[PDB]
RNA sequence: ACCGGGGUAAGCCUGUAGGGAGUCAGAUAGGUAAAUCCGUCUGGCAUAUAUCCUGAGAGGUGAUGCAUAGCCGAGUGAGGCGAAUUCGGUGAUCCUAUGCUGCCGAGAAAAGCCUCUAGCGAGGACAUACACGGCCCGUACCCCAAACCAACACAGGUGGU
RNA sequence: AGUGAGAAUGCAGGCAUGAGUAGCGAUUAGGCAAGUGAGAACCUUGCCCGCCGAAAGACCAAGGGUUCCUGGGCCAGGCCAGUCCGCCCAGGGUGAGUCGGGACCUAAGGCGAGGCCGACAGGCGUAGUCGAUGGACAACGGGUUGAUAUUCCCGUACCC
RNA sequence: GGAGCUGUCAACCGAGCGUUGAUCCGAGGAUGUCCGAAUGGGGAAACCCGGCACGAGUGAUGUCGUGUCACCAGGCGCUGAAUAUAUAGGCGUCUGGGGGGAACGCGGGGAAGUGAAACAUCUCAGUACCCGUAGGAAGAGAAAACAAAAUGUGAUUCCGUGAGUAGUGGCGAGCGAAAGCGGAGGAUGGCUAAACCGUAUGCAUGUGAUACCGGGUAGGGGUUGUGUGUGCGGGGUUGUGGGACCUAUCUUUCCGGCUCUACCUGGCUGGAGGGCAGUGAGAAAAUGUUGUGGUUAGCGGAAAUGGCUUGGGAUGGCCUGCCGUAGACGGUGAGAGCCCGGUACGUGAAAACCCGACGUCUGUCUUGAUGGUGUUCCCGAGUAGCAGCGGGCCCGUGGAAUCUGCUGUGAAUCUGCCGGGACCACCCGGUAAGCCUGAAUACUUCCCAGUGACCGAUAGCGGAUUAGUACCGUGAGGGAA
């Protein structure tokens, strides 16, 4: 049997000036598997790190397009989620920082 | 690495703890490699393994 | 309209020789009619091709 | 004398210019069944600046907010204060307008919305307050051009606001 | 015997002659001071001058696909040079209940259960189901980033 | 299997595993996103939207997992419109199909350039191509055959001759057999239909009794009396014609119920020894043991550290030994039997598969064979034959036989019918209109082992290097260095 765990749709947090930023006010980015929904990552959100999130957002990025000797590359495409936590406001200290 | 012929001695309960342990730690993994404070790289692929050792005997258990 | 619903029978290939012996292609089609035959005597009828064969031998039944 | 300001939205109130519309009662299956609905036919009362609908705009609120001409100091650069804001003229190709008046060449569909019964039904209706859910794709950048179609960083071509 | 090339306006590669010759792609136009730098007519800053201004200004669709921003580079490309670049390398960047589409609806047309027709291959087509360039349906002002904003934030609304 | 390993371009950094057996090689399983016949519905393939059932999760909606839901065909069950019998149609459930594949097969459709020094008959050519379909091969195959007076062959297929012959041909260009003879393989192999019995059943009906089993004695009055059709089981598979009837002779087990019922005489059916066959064409589905039988990893495997000399280096030269069932081929710093992988020659299978063998098991014969004598019935029907128009045969319509397509017409059951190149007579051969069948033969997408008076980078595959890649084209497609 197949055993279900919220954790499998979040694959790791996005390190960045902008995510870190966004840190500050209590917004957390995340990549989260490709073919997720906002609910989705919402539930498991909540359920991981057993706090209150506001809002999600969700944007698709392509992979970059790279030269080689043998010919043309193309990196992995990716989804990020951009999670914004309630007014409750237990950081995620698990982040890493 | 835990072995499969130990992994055989407990029931479908305590596998499928073990299971849920073995997911949570990937998880703490993969943001430990992320955020970069990760030294022993090699943890990632045994607790892989792990989990695909743990999903393989529950099937076979449930088959014969 | 060349192929029976009974005995399959279909066209046959040839040629046409014409006077000066050229051979064109031609089709020599099977006299193919179409009945309202019946299944059983209870009287309901079904319409179908039939080749004028058939009809001779009786395998289909006007009733 | 000269130079610079002489600002501020959706929505929610109100319902003006303009445009449109009679109302009630009875009978009747024509609308695949049924209809109180729609047609149809009878009557009664109506011509009212009466009523109802639609509706540019002016006015209030949104706005104790935001923004601004200016004035200050600092230096990797961060930040503060901040005046008056009335009255006219001109004036759209935009709005009323899916309007009105002419004309012949006589100018989509379905969904949606409203109403009518057929049918379900012991629960159902409305208001207020609180707490929540709002999914998937695009979103960078060029776009009359050295980033598109033209073999070129090409005097050509490219629909709209 | 794949055995002998001088020629087939023969085929492929390398290189001459023309020749250090023609050109260097509009109809606007550049100048000076300072700076960086090994190197400057072309890169940066300042002050001038000139040109477009129903455009050569601003915002989209189609199309393109990372060309966007930050840091670095200077043997290829740029019809010259280049410290610059739409070029090369690494990293970052695209946030929607209300915007443009789907989950709503159909037009022309396409496919088409059964079906009819046709030696076979197949042709049409009903019920359906797709198909916007059209119909219906709820958001406006201000601010912020080096790169997003009717998407983020503030104020104030609306619809299931 | 045994000491390193974490594929490679292709390293560098960072981390670890392994004698408690890693990496690695073989076999069997598990997982296997989305697209694709693609099949829940839609769609611009790889991306959008669901229904139902069971679980998970929220205060509930939202959300997530696991199964399932296309179409058509065929069985089975339910229902049966207009409409009465009914049928179409509807509903439910089980079983199949769909697409791909380099060549080879079979069956259909079917060109033109070209040649004829023009061109139409003819050729190219039944080729290119296309359509439907298989199988490991396919097709054909068991005489309605050849032959020619021989007291001759004896299913099919394929190979060599016959033979570039007889012939055929605008008698032009060209095309072109068969009989016989020599071989390969052998299975001169097997079942069915009909005449007659029995039984079951559908449809019609009864001098409803002297008709339904063989005789006689008898009982009742239906092995319904009768027709008819259909299924099944016997019985019959043939050419000196054969068979069903009817009819004498000898006869290789026991028991029971049955020839409408009992008694003596003729028939049918089960059970016990015994025989013969079986995964096959002659029927099919299983289950055990066994074979140093095979395939899919491997392992062992003799003999030089030899001397001098040249050299960076010996595997060169000179001189010594040794092995040889091994002096095949490669590597190692230059020509190596003795350094390495190996080679000759031997060994190795847990498991899976493939072959055989012996058995359980299945079927069939045993209520059975024989040699004889004389008559009725049967021996494959819209078929053969004939005519019209075509195709193919050496044969181009010719005197045109044999085979075959469409349209008409349309026979007999053995003193019958068909073939012996128009046709007729006689003799000869065979027995059509039912069906199965191995081997000899054809081919290689793919896997393993080898070889070359084959290429050695403008060659050889287009491709030794990013290869169906870059690039070109809207596309089919073209296509390098
Ligand atoms: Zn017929």
């Amino acid at each position: 049997a197949t055993i279900t765990d919220p954790r499998d749709i979040i694959l790791a947090p996005v390190i960045s000036e902008k995510s870190y930023g966004l840190i500050e006010d209590n917004v957390y980015t995340f990549v989260v598997h490709p073919d997720s929904n906002k609910t989705q990552i919402k539930i498991a959100i909540e359920k991981i790190f057993d706090v209150k999130v506001d809002s999600v957002n969700t944007a698709n990025r392509q992979g970059k397009r790279k030269r080689t000797r043998t010919g043309f590359g193309k990196r992995k495409s990716t989804k990020r989620a951009i999670v914004k936590l309630a007014a409750g406001s237990k950081p995620i200290d698990l982040f890493g920082a | 690495g835990t072995t499969p012929g130990e992994l055989r001695e407990l029931t479908d309960d305590e596998l499928k703890d073990k299971l849920r342990e073995s997911k949570e730690e990937l998880f703490n993994l993969r943001f430990q490699m992320a955020t970069g404070q990760l030294s022993n790289n090699r943890r990632l692929r045994t607790v892989r393994q792990e989990i695909a050792r743990v999903y393989t005997v529950l099937r076979e258990r449930e088959l014969g | 309209a060349a192929v029976c619903d009974i005995c399959g029978k279909g066209p046959g290939f040839g040629k046409s020789v014409s006077h000066s012996h050229r051979r064109t292609s031609r089709r020599w089609n099977p006299n193919i009619q179409p009945v309202r035959a019946v299944t059983r005597p209870g009287g309901n009828k079904q319409r179908i091709n039939a080749c004028t064969s058939c009809i001779k031998a009786g395998k289909v039944s006007r009733a």
